């Protein structure tokens, strides 16, 4: 019996997803025509109990852009993917001066082309990723309104990732984005316990303090199966 | 780093003994932020003041004296990066950070709300896959656990970083019949191993 | 200084209070010198 499936290689190694973006055409938030969304891979529930077995991790990323319209259907719209490093100007609009592509990696795609790839090195500056950082970023005194600083690793944040459509008149379809990342060339460190409670914030692993949930099933009695 | 790290052999690494915690029946446990204990105790707590840059490893030791009518069953585990969290109200929809007194429980240490989840949302039955080691009050009233340095980065402000936690739990409550001694105390005993400090600076407290 | 550490602890039949009895003595690198006389004898009156 061959190990190499339950190693850590083939575990961590293909797509999921790690970010929703939509752009609406009536609504109150990204109806501008642009969207500007700091990178973040915890909102999703199911990939971030793989990554908790493990404290420090380094490794790189692949990534996949699916465009599709809500409802599902497709129209021949072409739309533009930034990255923007930490101090890079963040674009203020869809005609701003950051969308101009001069030092800042850029990727043109269509809706009816196939999904865009790209690869991410490892970018933090420091060994490896760190997920649970027990510290403070900051120095002196943390009061109640500080204690937002809790829990925030500096290197966990590389950048932030933006979207538009090209043209100066806004365009009449709608575009929903999902982010795919597959793990590749991966360096494990630090076994943890695996969560056993519903996730309820990004930033910090708060659980529900009025309902505690068995990690096992129950019965009626112990000698009865 | 390019300066030349001091190395105070004899003022830095030696036993470091701390307060007892006394034992009850429903005693839910404790836990203690290496390394802010010994920021306030002897060279070591002083040089970490006047040094921005800390690495050492530490020695864990744990004392806790029963007798052959005694019954109990001590956990001691050692877990990198523990980090603090709430329960929000019970409800969920509040945001709330636990404050710098519970984060930096200091010399003294602090108390666990939920055992079962560790206030990390993880259970206690994998606790053990981390280093540790189990105290029976039958067979081995001591524990002694070597913690090296584990982070990221080769130094690190010993201040804001906190490396790793210590968890006694009383996973099997002691139990003793009337007229036996009802103080059990608990003690702990900490020790750096191989200091290196840097970056000296002025006096900065927190 | 002696200090408690933990505790005494006793079972259920045994008594509770002890006596601890302190040794004293010299190593091999104990060195002495420049004899005099001491206190700890004394003549107040003629020995019959
Ligand atoms: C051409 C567009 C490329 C877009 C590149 C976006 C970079 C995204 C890299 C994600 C790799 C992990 C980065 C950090 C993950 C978690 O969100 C952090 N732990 C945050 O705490």
């Amino acid at each position: 019996h061959s190990t190499q499936e339950t190693a850590i290689g083939n575990f961590f190694s293909r797509a999921g997803l790690v970010s929703i973006i939509t752009m609406p055409t009536m609504g109150t938030q990204n109806t501008d025509g642009y969207a500007n969304w700091d990178i973040d891979l915890m909102g999703y529930a199911q990939l971030r109990r793989k990554c908790e077995l493990f404290t420090y991790m380094r490794f790189d990323a692949e990534f996949t852009f699916v465009v599709a319209k809500p409802n599902g259907e497709l129209v021949p719209q072409l739309l533009q993917y930034m990255y923007v490093p930490p101090g890079a100007p963040k674009p203020t609009s869809r005609d701003s001066f950051a969308w101009q592509t001069a030092t800042n990696p850029s990727v043109f795609v269509k809706m009816t082309d196939p999904p865009a790839q790209v690869s991410v090195p490892f970018m933090s500056p420091a060994s490896a990723y760190q997920w649970f950082y027990d510290g403070y970023p900051t120095f002196g005194e943390h009061l109640q309104a500080n204690d937002l600083d809790y829990g925030q690793c500096p290197n966990n944040m590389m950048g932030t990732f933006s979207i538009r459509t090209v043209g100066t008149k806004k365009s009449p379809h709608s575009i929903t984005l999902r982010v795919y990342m597959r793990i590749k060339h991966v360096r494990a460190w630090i076994p943890r316990p695996l969560r056993n409670q519903p996730y309820l914030f990004k930033t910090n692993p708060n659980y529900k303090g009025n309902d505690i949930k068995c990690t096992s099933t129950s019965r009626d009695k112990i000698t009865t199966l | 780093a390019v300066d030349k790290p001091t190395r105070p052999d004899v003022s830095v690494n030696r036993f470091f003994t701390l307060d007892t915690k006394s034992w009850a029946k429903d005693s839910k446990g404790w836990y203690w932020k290496f390394p802010d204990v010994l920021t306030e105790v002897g060279v070591f707590g002083q040089n970490a003041q006047f040094h921005y840059l800390y690495r050492s490893g530490f020695c864990v030791h744990v004392q806790c004296n029963a007798s052959k009518f005694h019954q109990g069953a001590l956990l001691v585990a050692v877990l990198p990066e523990y980090v603090l969290g709430t329960i929000a109200g019970g409800t969920g929809n509040e945001n709330s950070h636990p404050p710098y007194a519970t984060t930096q429980p200091g010399q003294v240490g602090a108390v666990l709300t939920h055992p079962y989840v560790l206030d990390a949302g993880i259970p206690l039955s994998q606790l053990t896959v981390c280093p540790h080691q189990w105290i029976n009050l039958r067979t081995n009233n001591c524990a002694t656990i070597i913690v090296p340095y584990m982070n990221t980065v080769p130094f690190d402000s010993a201040l804001n970083h906190c490396n790793f936690g210590l968890l006694v739990i009383p996973v099997v409550p002691l139990d003793f019949n009337a007229g036996a001694t009802s103080e059990i105390p608990i003690t702990v005993t900490i020790a750096p191993m191989c200091a290196e400090f840097a970056g000296l600076r002025q006096a900065v407290k927190q | 200084t002696i200090w408690y550490q933990t505790n005494y602890v006793v079972p259920i039949g045994a008594p509770t209070t002890a006596y601890i009895v302190a040794l004293a003595a010299a190593q091999d690198n104990f060195t002495m010198k420049l004899c005099k006389d001491t206190e700890d004898i004394e003549q107040t009156a003629n020995i019959q």
